[PDB]
RNA sequence: AGCUUGUAGUCCGUAAGGGAGACAACCCAGCCCGUGGUUAAGGUCCCCAAGUGUCGACUAAGUGUUAAUACUAAAGGGCGUCCCAAGCCCCAGACAGCUGGAAGGUUAAGCACUUCAAAGAGUGCAGCUCACCAGUCGAGGUU
RNA sequence: GCAGCUUGCUACCUCGAUGUCGGUUCUUUCCAUCCUGGCCGUGCAGCAGCGGCCAAGGGUGAGGUUGUUCGCCUAUUAAA
RNA sequence: GCUCAGGAAUAAGAGCUGAAUGCAUCUAAGCUCGAACUCUGACCUAAAAAGAGACCUCUUUAAGGAUUCCGGUAAAAGACC
């Protein structure tokens, strides 16, 4: 099964382009690497 | 180049590896205390080795139950004096002797070790102790204790052996008073380990000489070719041409053997009381005849016979309580045959 | 128009705040909360039920500085007068875990078929109560309550499976 | 063979191709793209270079290349006009052993440029110069230079 | 008699330094394990943990472990100790962690430009932070 | 695999030809490499009783012959020690034509074979008929 | 290329002393002997004589603490931080958060309008969501 | 752009000699990590891969040809 | 024959609190976890540690050491027991 909670603790993140780090969904620029294009994390 | 490996030729965690400073092993850690007072060490002195038939215990093993034949070290164990009772003091610096009291009646062999101390400062020595464990400088308790080994026909000498024991307990008052108790007296080994129970086994282990590097690194002979070139049990390079100089890891002749060594989880086997129980017909070769009380460990124990031999409590023993054995044959047929 | 970089916390009635040496404890009905809040160039002052935190300089540093200070003050004042509590679903898949606390420590027993059980702290005095299908978490600090839920769904962490398919564990609905 | 080999200005100009022998030409193509009639293009912008560098004429078609595949992709195919300055008139030599008789043959051209001088000059209309400016943006990462946008006209018109 | 409380490592060792360069007093250095030493955690223990493990184990720096011979050392570094003048100076220094016994009741005088407030951040670590994480017991 | 109750000595290395003692129909075996068995610089692969090796036949019928098969080796000359202190030894080597995990190709093993294997390898125990 | 081959000047070669950590030719300096004084280059937290010097800022990376140089890493990027200038919205109330709606439409199978301040041939995991008008703290926001 | 681990270029040192390849023996070092340890992404269901980041404590073997380095081939192996 | 860990601080990383930027944000301060690495823990050596150590005992023409002598648990000579 999918739950609500898990995927939002889970699949709901952004993803780095380059180095991919997790990073907040509302977020624009990666933490760690300073890169500019983030990426939802995949979930299908 | 393409680099085959092998692993570094002996050990370097044992270095430098030079004679020891005393006939007696010394123990630099002692294990915390799980229980009621009593004295974390105890000596004896290496007799030789035999072999069991006990049913075997151990748990989770694959011959449980079953007969084996276990290679025991049969150890001449008699009472040891407790001579004195020292306090430490521990500071920023480290531990440092605080006072000692020793005991008023000492037996008279221990003048070839140390002059007799007189029987003195024993009631005042002890309230000055307990003062100082009252005001809080006192942090840990040890006992001195010396073999006496006047009695032992197959050791030669007669002359004590000193050594410090750590004291067992959990309040350095409740340290305090059991060393109280047992200043000055004969404690036996039975009052000290039980049928069992693991042990470490300190001792000098037996000297060697000067050997070579073949036999004190286990280094390669030289192979073929090179077997009968003029270099045979030589190390095949002792360094590159940068840096220039000899490291102290290459291998190198040397006094090997007669280091002092630690062997932990020693098991305790049997616990006698004479010495024809294991004594084997023609007696021990080199020895004689075990006369005392002695013990039987499991096992090999570093030294040469009638090598004091310091047992403790274990440091690092992994399994739990194991229980009595059960010896179903003491092998005490001869040794030279 | 004209910035104030200063910042003005109002303690509510009840609370009694205080700033003896660089610490900053906060004593309520709640319970009592200390904590050390020392920057160079920040300044703060406790005076009639408010503290007010302005920095000398007014560059953005200071600026980053006083402003979470005002909320680390605003924040403890709360957990003083207030307190935190905190929501957790406890949701699995196939192995019905069993959580319990017993000490200052959780207990996630069978996760994903386990043998082992999962421990996960406790952080200050929090409360965390288990009921049934989700975990209430209480405490006067929100760092600890915070900190306290963060264990709980940290240890539930499946470390080598796709998160897509494998999704058991304690996770949060509710911040502190 | 990198473009840091033929990169930095420390010869004289080797131009007289009447005096040498073979030149491989170059592989750049066109010199105007886009509306190549409309001069009323009201924002126009340049490229320049802010060093003293010999640009290849790969180079340059590689900036071209990027350059107008952006602009075609951003404001139509008829919806800029972008000039590509300079020609490549350096004649690049290598010395194709060892040093004896060193003066190698002509493996190419390119062209040398002043600091400041204007590379591409790019004409848009008023909602299509983010997309001109962004396309120069990239079409100096293909350049060995660093490369800074100037507007030329509609100063005004932009802010 | 020099109290290390609130201090920066090396300006109290330039003072000190220069002091025993003077060249009549013995100087005791109480309280060693709580100098500070100004910028970020993770670059002083970057660079003390490289300073540790650095030498040879028969011709190498053996740099100390104990944060009152670390004082001691850094100390060393500002005088020309192998000089009759620097063994002098090193031998009029004695440098101790908390307060020995013969020093209770004794008079102490800090540097005023050595101390710790003087700098403007909080990025600093204490001298015995450094020596405990150079697994150093005292 | 599964621990013997027994030490054994790894006394057959690398290039020993061993005779076969099944009805596979190969006679000599040369032992090529040992399973489970990581070595150390200049040491021969070893293989003492119980293991089970990278043969390739020597001698034998036409069709066994040169081919790289798995045997387990079932006697040695090299003694071994039970648990209760007894060394046992054999007059010959000797190996069977196995499968990875312990199967013989053979019906009937010709000879005794030791116990270890026969514990260890319940099919080889099974299919030999005196064991030792 | 500390490569090779020229040209102008000055050097080492044949050049001390003082200073750059050491430095053939880099800076002061061209130098008979002794004494006193003051300066050159460069330095003044200690090693080391003299500044824990003054004013105004910057750096948070032990970056740096390296005039020239055979002894010193680039392109590219940074809502890291400090400045200057100019557009745009802006106490006739923006920006970012909190409340009612995305209602007429269309299924041109949205994700291969007469006219209302407030509703598209449509941003999103057929209801589930933004762009957008109303209110709201009440002041700067963005390029 | 880095490295200087291949071949070049050069001619600064050594021609009153710095014993010149490969193997063997033994010790050490770098990380740009093959395995072992920890993570992140996936077009990650699991198993098994693929790509990347941290990490130099340990391991990185036995054989056939060839003088070889390199490279091929064999069967093991966590990896060889 | 024996040959374990445990604990602390951490790298990549994963989070909590939290502003700059009223919200959101793993970071700008702060905090919690996180590796065969590092440290402690074990083990060997270690008063020639120039800050050259602590304690107790015995006794000052002694305490005690070495040699002669009989040896071996040690040993190339010395040393050691
Ligand atoms: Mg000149
Ligand atoms: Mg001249
Ligand atoms: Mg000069
Ligand atoms: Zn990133």
């Amino acid at each position: 099964a999918r739950f609500p909670e898990a995927e939002e603790r889970l699949l709901n993140k952004k993803i780095c382009m380059k180095c991919n780090a997790r990073n907040a969904i509302r977020a624009t620029r990666c933490r760690k690497c300073g890169y500019g294009t983030l990426r939802v994390k995949s979930k299908e | 180049m393409a680099s085959i490996h092998r692993p570094k030729r002996g050990s370097l965690a044992f270095s430098p590896r030079k004679r020891a400073k005393s006939h007696i092993p010394r123990f630099r850690a002692w294990p915390e205390a799980t229980g009621e007072p009593k004295l974390q060490s105890f000596a004896g002195y290496k007799v030789g080795m035999t072999h069991v038939i006990m049913v075997d215990d151990t748990k989770n093993s694959l011959t449980q139950g079953m007969e084996i034949s276990v290679p025991v070290t049969v150890i001449e164990t008699p009472a040891i004096r407790v001579a004195a009772i020292r306090a430490y003091a521990e500071d920023s610096t480290g531990e440092k002797a605080i006072a000692e009291v020793w005991a008023a009646d000492l037996d008279p062999e221990l003048k070839r070790r140390i002059p007799i101390p007189a029987a003195g400062n024993q009631a005042e020595a002890l309230e000055n102790i307990g003062k100082l464990i009252e005001e809080g400088r006192v942090s840990d308790v040890r006992a001195v204790i010396y073999t006496l080994p006047k009695s032992l026909t197959g050791v030669p000498k007669k002359v004590p052996d000193i050594m410090e024991s750590g004291i067992s307990a959990r309040d350095l008052g409740t340290k305090f008073e059991y060393s109280k108790t047992i200043l000055g007296t004969l404690v036996s080994v039975t009052d000290v380990f039980k049928n069992g129970t693991l042990v470490d086994t300190a001792a000098i282990t037996i000297g060697k000489g000067t050997q070579g590097p073949v036999k004190r690194w286990g280094i390669q002979l030289m192979k073929g070719k090179h077997s009968r070139q003029g270099s045979l049990r030589q190390v095949g390079t002792l360094g590159a041409f940068n840096p220039s100089r000899v490291s102290w890891r290459v291998p190198q002749m040397g006094q090997m053997g007669y280091h002092q060594r630690t062997e932990f989880n020693k098991r305790i086997l049997k616990i006698g009381s004479d010495g024809e129980e294991v004594t084997p017909e023609g007696g021990f070769i080199n020895y004689g005849l075990v006369r005392g009380d002695y013990i039987l460990i499991k096992g090999s124990v570093p030294g040469p016979s009638k090598r004091l031999i310091r047992l403790r409590d274990p440091i690092r023993a992994k399994k739990a309580d194991l229980g009595e054995p059960n010896i179903l044959y003491i092998s005490r047929e001869s040794k030279q045959g | 128009m004209v910035k104030e970089i200063a910042r003005t916390i109002e303690i509510p009635e009840g609370v009694s705040v205080s700033l003896a040496q660089d610490v900053f404890t906060a004593t309520g009905p709640k319970g009592t909360v200390e904590r050390k809040l020392w920057y160079p160039g920040i300044m703060i002052d406790v005076k009639d039920g408010e503290v007010v935190v302005d920095a000398e300089y007014a560059r953005k540093e200071q600026k980053a500085m006083v402003g979470t200070f005002a909320s680390h003050i605003r924040n403890l004042v709360k957990g003083v007068n207030e307190g935190f509590e905190c929501k957790m679903s406890i949701v699995y898949a196939h192995f019905p875990m069993q959580v319990k606390v017993d000490g200052k420590t959780l207990i996630i027993g069978n996760f994903l078929g386990e043998k082992k059980p999962r421990f996960a702290k406790i952080i200050g005095e929090t409360k965390v109560k288990v009921s049934g299908n989700d975990v209430t978490i209480t405490g006067i600090n929100k760092e600890d309550v915070g900190q306290t839920a963060a264990n709980i769904e940290q240890k539930t962490k499946i470390k080598r499976f796709d998160p897509r398919i494998f999704q058991d564990g304690i996770y949060i609905v509710q911040k502190a | 063979k990198p473009g840091s080999m033929y990169r930095n200005v420390r010869q004289r100009s080797f131009t007289r191709r009447k005096y040498m022998g073979g030149v491989p030409g170059s592989q750049v193509i066109h010199y105007d793209m886009g509306d190549k009639a409309n001069t009323s293009f009201p924002v126009k912008i340049s490229l320049i270079v802010e060093e003293k560098c010999q640009i290849r004429h790969t180079a340059l078609e590689a900036a071209r290349i990027t350059a107008n595949r952006h602009l075609v992709a951003d404001t139509g195919k008829m919806g800029f006009y972008m000039k590509l300055r300079v020609y490549p008139h350096e004649v690049i030599r290598e010395n194709k052993s060892g040093m004896r008789r060193a003066f190698g043959k002509n493996v190419g051209t390119a062209a040398r440029v002043k600091p400041m001088q204007k590379i591409f000059t790019v004409a848009v209309e008023k909602q299509n110069f983010k997309a001109a400016k962004e396309a120069l943006w990239h079409a100096g990462q293909k350049l060995p230079t660093p490369c800074r946008i100037v507007v030329d006209e509609g100063a005004e018109l932009v802010q | 008699v020099i109290d290390a409380k609130g201090l920066i490592l090396g300006r109290l060792a330039s003072s000190v330094a220069k002091q025993l360069l003077s060249g009549d007093e013995k100087v005791y250095i109480i309280n060693a394990e709580q100098a500070i030493i100004s910028g970020s955690r993770a670059a002083t223990l970057r660079e003390y943990r490289e300073t540790r493990e650095r030498g040879a184990t028969e011709f190498g720096p053996y740099f100390p472990k104990r944060p009152d011979r670390i004082l001691k050392r850094t100390i060393r570094g500002m005088l020309p100790y192998k000089r009759a003048r620097g063994r002098d100076a090193m031998s009029r220094l004695k440098v101790y962690v908390g307060v020995p016994y013969e020093l209770k009741g004794a008079e102490t005088v800090t540097i005023p430009d050595a101390d710790m407030r003087l700098l403007s951040s909080s990025r600093y670590v204490e001298l015995g932070e450094v020596s405990q994480k150079m697994g150093s017991k005292f | 695999m599964k621990g013997m109750r027994s030490n054994i000595p790894r006394a057959l290395n690398a290039g020993a030809q061993i005779a076969c003692v099944d009805n596979t129909g190969a006679k000599v075996v040369e032992i090529i490499s040992v399973k489970k068995y990581r070595g150390v610089k200049n040491r021969m692969p070893c293989a003492g009783i119980g293991d089970m090796c990278v043969v390739s036949v020597k001698k034998g019928t036409p069709e066994m012959r040169k081919q790289v098969l798995l045997a387990v080796v079932v006697r040695q000359k090299q003694e071994f020690r039970r648990p209760d202190g007894l060394h046992v030894s054999f007059e010959d080597n000797a190996m069977v034509i196995t499968d990875e995990e312990g199967i013989p190709k053979g019906t009937d093993i010709k000879g005794p074979v030791a116990r270890e294997v026969a514990e260890r390898f319940p099919k080889i125990g099974t299919t030999a008929s005196i064991i030792v």
